[PDB]
């Protein structure tokens, strides 16, 4: 709450349990490679509930 | 034949197989297992 950001992006998708661990910069898998690749120099937060 | 086995020996006697004179495409290794931990140390899985 003490930061000022220029643009904020909120990509939302429902996915399995282990693919929650899959999503991270510089990762791999059936989803991380062909469905959703985060940029290595990711500066942000991912959220799973 | 290292992932389709049925009796992966106990840790007290770790079975060790040698892989040579062949071409390795680890996508078969990927699709034969719903992976839980792929911690590689000397080489990164992506460009393997
Ligand atoms: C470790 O597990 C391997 C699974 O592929 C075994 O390889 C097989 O061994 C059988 C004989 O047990 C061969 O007939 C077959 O061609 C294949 O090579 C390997 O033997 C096993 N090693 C030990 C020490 O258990
Ligand atoms: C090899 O794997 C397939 C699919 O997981 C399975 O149906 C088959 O029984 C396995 N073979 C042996 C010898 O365990």
């Amino acid at each position: 709450n003490d930061l000022c950001f220029t643009n904020v992006y909120a990509d939302s998708f429902v996915i399995k349990g282990n693919e929650v661990s899959q999503i991270a910069p510089g990762q791999t898998g059936n989803i991380a490679d062909y469905n959703y690749k985060l940029p290595d120099d990711f500066t942000g937060c991912v959220i799973a509930w | 034949e290292v992932f389709n086995a049925t009796r992966f020996a106990s840790v007290y006697a770790w079975n060790r197989t040698r892989i040579s004179n062949c071409v390795a495409d680890y996508s078969v290794l990927y699709n034969f297992a719903p992976f839980f931990a792929f911690k590689c140390y000397g080489v990164s899985p992506t460009k393997l």
